[PDB]
RNA sequence: UUGUUAGGACCUAAACUCAAUAACGAAAGUAAUUCUAGUCAUUUAUAAUACACGACAGCUAAGACCCAAACUGGGAUUAGAUACCCCACUAUGCUUAGCCAUAAACCUAAAUAAUUAAAUUUAACAAAACUAUUUGCCAGAGAACUACUAGCCAUAGCUUAAAACUCAAAGGAC
C-alpha cells in the first residue's frame, strides 16, 4: 500500500501471448511459495498442527533425497551384461 | 468353430486374382504371398464369383428366412424384385417422354437406394437410472445403422399388411414407396431422430 | 536486444509505447477472482471507472456464478463496455485466486482488448488477522 | 565331472564350452545367415540333449549366449557347433 | 527411525457422500490450475468431470475428461496417477478435509460422445413437420 | 452493498519469506526492527514442611476491540439435529493489576561420571547395551483423578489419599 504499483508480481506480455505471461506469473508465484501460503491461509492452522506438518515435510524431503541418491549412485552400474553366459 | 484360428477368410473376387501383378498395391501384394503359407476356409454355400451376387440383398434374404427355409426366402425376394420391375415398366410405358427419363426400372438400384433412405444416423439405447427409464441419444455404427434399416422394412411388411396380401406385394410397394422418401419406414427413421433431439439433455446420463 | 519480462520502471525513459501511450498511462483491468464471484472493473490510469462486469451481473446464479465459463462471459462483457468507451490496451491486475482468475483474462482478450502485462495483487498478510476456523466435514 | 556339485553338470558344462568359444573369438578379432528357415531347439529338445531338467530361465540364458556366438566372427567349427542347436523348421 | 517411519511397508452416507464429492471436485480443480502439484501436471491442462467417493470410503475416484489421442491420454494417466498420493497430502494440509481417501483417477470419455451426437443430430434428417492329545493311550500300551 | 483509489485516518491485533534453520531458557516457553538492562566460575550427584516460577481455559477490576470465536439467535439438513455446513453476534483471546496452579506439563527417558568389552538381540517393541553413585517412587485389577483428613485468595476447585466390597485375572509387546 506504500510501495510502488506495477513493479511487484508483474510480468510483461510478449507479442500478445497473454496466456504465456499468465502461465509464467503462476510459476513465479508458486516457486516463491505465495500459492501455498494463500491456499493454507484460508483457514486457521493451529500451532501444534503447523509444527507437526513442518517436521513431516522435512523428514519427507530428507528421505526422498537419499533414496534418489541411492538410485542415482547405481545408475551407472546398470549397463549391458559384460559376463553373459556366466 | 471347427476352423482353427489360423484359418483365413476366402477371397472370391475374380478380378482381384487376375489383375496384373504391377496393378496391386504392395500391401495387397504382400497378403497374396503370405496366404500361400496359410490355411484358407472353404467357401460358404452362398459365396460365388457370380456377377449377379449382391451382398446386401443376400443379407436381406437371410433376415427374412424362417427355420432355415432359404428356398422360400430367396423366392420371396426374387418375386419382390420382379414385382418392382413390373410396377416400373407399367409406369414407364404409361408415361410421357419427359417423365419416362426420371422413372427408374432397375430393381437392384431401387432396393439399395430404398434401404439407404431408411438408415438412421443416431440411435436410442434405453437406460434405467433411479427407478425410471431414461433413454439417451447414441451414435450408431455402420453395421448397426444398416441392420436397423433392413429390420424395420422386414417388420413393417410382416405385420402391418392385410391378411390376404403377400410379402412380394407389400415389400415391393414399400421399397418403391421408401425409394421416394414417403413410406412408413421413413417415418420410423424420422421418429427415432426426433426423439433423440428431445433427449439431447439426457445424453450425459 | 531481448524482451524483458520485468515491467518498465516508473520515472524513467523507455522506448515501449502502445498506441502512442506510455506504460503508466495504459488503463488497468482490475479482476477480483474470489471462490464464488469473479468481478471485473476497468479504470483509466487516473482512476476513473470505465467498464464494470461480474458473473452475477451477466445473470449467472449461485454455483454457476463461480465457474470458469461464467467469468469468461464477465470479461467479454467488460471488454465490450470498455471498447465502446475507447480502450484498446489494458494492464491486468488480477487480485484473488478463484476459479475465474484466468477465465476473466481470457474473456477480455476475446472481447477485443489487448493485454500488455499481468500483475498479481492477491492479499498476503505478513503475520495480520486470524483466519476463520477450519471446516469439519 | 568337475561340475558335479553344481547340480546341473550337463547344462553348465555346455555353458562352459560356449562361453570359452565366445572369449576366443572376441580376443582373436561377413553375413551370419548361413542357415535359413531354421529355429532354435525348444526347451524339451534341449533337455533331451543334456538329459537333465532345465528351467525357463536356464533355456532363455542358453539361447542368448548362442546368439552372441553368431554375432561374432565364426570359423567353420563354430558354425557346426551352433548347427547342433538348430532344428529345421517343419515344412 | 526415519527409515523405519517412511518405509511404511506395514441416509447418513448419502448426504455425506454428496458433500465430499462436491467439495473434492471443487478442491482438486483448483489444485490442477496451478503448478502447485507439479509443472508436468499444470501443462496437461486436465479437466475434471466429477468426483465419486465410495460408500465404504475406501477410495476417491476422480473422473477426468479424456481426449482424442490415446498417446496423449496414456501420458496424462501416468502423470496424474503418480502425483495422486501428493495431491491428497495438499488437501489435508490446506485443511480441506481432515481425512481424505486414496485418490484414484478414472477416465471420462463421455464428453467425446456428447460432441459426436450433436454433430450427427444437427446433420440428421428430422423430416417434414484331550483324551487323544494326552499320553494315556501311549503310556498304557494301547498304541 | 460492491469494485477502484500512486485519497485520508487509525496504530487495534498478529509477526509472511528467512525457517530445507535447531538457537535460547530451570521448566512453561521464546524467532518483525532498534536500543537499554541481562544469562557467567559453587568439584559433582543428592531437597521440603521453605522460596520462586509454571501453556491453555477460568475468576476479579478498569480499558481495548481488526479479526477469530464457547454460548445465543437465524438458515438449511434430517424420521429427529439438541450437531456436523452457512450467516449474525457474546464470554473469551489483547492491555493494566491481582488470583487460580491445571496438561499426552511428553524426548511417556531422574540426575551425574563412566565403559563399548565383558563371546550383552538377554523377551519384544521403542531409543544399542551396561556399571557405579544419590534421592524420589512402585508392590494384582476394579472400587478410586473416589470418601474422609489437613493445607491453600482456590467455594461445582487443586494438592494429599484409603477401606469395605468384587473378580481370577487386569495389563504390556508382538
Ligand atoms: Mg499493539
Ligand atoms: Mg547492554
Ligand atoms: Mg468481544
Ligand atoms: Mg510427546
Ligand atoms: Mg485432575
Ligand atoms: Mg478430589
Ligand atoms: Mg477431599
Ligand atoms: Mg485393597
Amino acid at each position: 500500500a506504500k510501495h510502488l504499483k506495477f513493479i511487484a508480481r508483474t510480468v510483461m506480455v510478449q507479442e500478445g501471448n497473454v496466456e504465456g505471461a499468465y502461465r509464467t506469473l503462476n510459476r513465479i508465484l508458486t516457486t516463491d511459495g505465495l500459492t501455498e501460503v494463500i491456499s493454507r491461509r484460508r483457514y486457521y492452522e493451529k500451532p501444534c498442527r503447523r509444527r507437526q506438518r513442518e517436521s513431516y515435510e522435512t523428514c519427507r524431503r530428507i528421505y526422498n533425497m537419499e533414496m534418489a541418491r541411492k538410485i542415482n549412485f547405481l545408475m551407472r552400474k546398470n549397463r549391458a551384461d559384460p559376463w553373459l553366459g556366466c | 468353430s471347427r476352423y482353427a484360428p489360423e484359418f483365413r477368410e476366402p477371397l472370391i473376387d475374380k478380378e482381384y486374382y487376375r489383375k496384373p501383378v504391377a496393378e496391386l498395391t504392395e500391401e495387397e501384394k504382400y497378403d497374396q504371398e503370405l496366404k500361400k503359407t496359410q490355411f484358407i476356409k472353404a467357401a460358404a454355400a452362398t459365396e460365388t464369383s457370380s456377377v449377379f451376387a449382391d451382398p446386401v440383398i443376400s443379407k436381406f434374404t437371410n433376415m427374412m428366412m424362417k427355420g432355415g427355409n432359404k428356398v422360400l426366402a430367396r423366392s420371396l425376394m426374387a418375386q419382390t424384385l420382379e414385382a418392382v420391375k413390373r410396377k416400373q415398366f407399367e409406369k414407364y410405358r404409361a408415361a410421357s417422354a419427359e417423365e419416362q427419363a426420371t422413372i427408374e426400372r432397375n430393381p437392384y438400384r431401387i432396393f439399395h437406394e430404398a434401404l439407404k433412405n431408411c438408415e438412421p444416423v443416431i440411435g436410442l439405447v434405453p437406460i434405467l437410472k433411479g427407478g425410471h427409464f431414461y433413454q439417451v441419444p447414441v451414435p450408431l455404427a455402420d453395421r448397426r445403422r444398416r441392420f436397423l434399416a433392413m429390420k424395420w422394412m422386414i417388420t413393417e411388411c410382416r405385420e402391418n399388411k392385410p391378411r390376404r396380401t403377400l410379402m412380394p406385394e407389400k415389400l415391393s410397394h414399400e421399397l418403391l414407396e421408401a425409394f421416394h422418401n414417403r413410406g412408413p419406414v421413413i417415418k420410423r427413421k424420422h421418429n427415432m431422430h426426433k426423439m433423440a433431439e428431445a433427449n439431447r439433455a439426457l445424453a450425459h446420463y | 536486444s531481448r524482451f524483458s519480462l520485468y515491467p518498465p520502471v516508473p520515472g524513467q525513459e523507455s522506448s515501449l509505447q502502445w498506441a502512442g501511450m506510455k506504460f503508466e498511462d495504459v488503463p488497468i483491468a482490475h479482476i477480483k477472482a474470489t471462490y464464488n464471484n469473479t468481478q471485473i472493473q476497468v479504470v483509466s490510469a487516473t482512476n476513473a471507472s470505465l467498464a464494470r462486469a461480474s458473473c452475477g451481473t451477466e445473470g449467472f446464479r449461485n454455483a454457476k456464478k463461480g465457474t470458469g465459463i461464467a467469468a469468461q462471459t464477465a470479461g467479454i462483457a467488460a471488454a465490450a463496455k470498455a471498447t465502446g468507451k475507447g480502450v484498446t490496451h489494458i494492464r491486468v491486475v488480477v487480485k484473488g485466486m478463484g476459479p475465474g482468475r484466468w477465465s476473466a483474462i481470457k474473456g477480455l482478450t476475446m472481447g477485443g482488448l489487448e493485454v500488455i502485462s499481468i500483475t498479481d495483487n492477491t492479499p498476503v498478510p505478513h503475520x495480520g488477522c486470524r483466519p476463520r476456523k477450519a471446516r469439519r466435514l | 565331472h568337475f561340475l558335479f556339485y553344481t547340480g546341473k553338470q550337463s547344462y553348465y558344462s555346455l555353458m562352459h564350452d560356449v562361453y570359452g568359444k565366445v572369449m576366443q573369438l572376441e580376443k582373436h578379432r561377413a553375413e551370419s545367415r548361413d542357415l535359413i528357415g531354421s529355429r532354435w531347439l525348444i526347451k524339451e529338445e534341449l533337455e533331451e540333449m543334456l538329459v537333465e531338467k532345465l528351467s525357463d530361465e536356464d533355456y532363455a540364458q542358453f539361447i542368448r549366449l548362442l546368439e552372441k556366438l553368431l554375432t561374432l566372427p565364426c570359423g567353420p567349427a563354430e558354425e557346426e557347433f551352433v548347427q547342433r542347436f538348430r532344428r529345421s523348421v517343419t515344412i | 527411525n526415519l527409515l523405519k517411519k517412511f518405509a511404511s511397508k506395514t441416509k447418513e452416507d448419502s448426504i455425506r457422500l454428496r458433500v465430499l464429492n462436491g467439495l473434492l471436485y471443487k478442491s482438486l480443480t483448483e489444485l490442477l490450475c496451478t503448478p502447485q502439484v507439479s509443472q508436468e501436471v499444470y501443462d496437461l491442462n486436465v479437466e475434471l468431470s466429477k468426483v465419486s467417493v465410495t460408500s465404504d470410503f475406501s477410495a476417491c475416484r476422480v473422473y477426468w475428461k479424456t481426449g482424442v489421442s490415446a498417446e496423449q491420454n496414456k501420458h496424462t494417466e501416468s502423470v496424474l496417477q503418480r502425483s495422486a498420493a501428493y495431491m491428497r497430502h495438499l488437501l489435508i494440509s490446506q485443511q480441506t478435509l481432515r481425512n481424505v481417501p486414496p485418490i484414484v483417477f478414472v477416465q471420462d470419455k463421455r464428453d467425446l460422445v456428447l460432441a459426436e451426437v450433436d454433430r450427427l443430430l444437427a446433420e440428421a434428417d428430422f423430416g417434414p413437420p484331550h483324551r487323544d492329545a494326552s499320553p494315556r493311550s501311549f503310556l498304557l500300551g494301547e498304541e
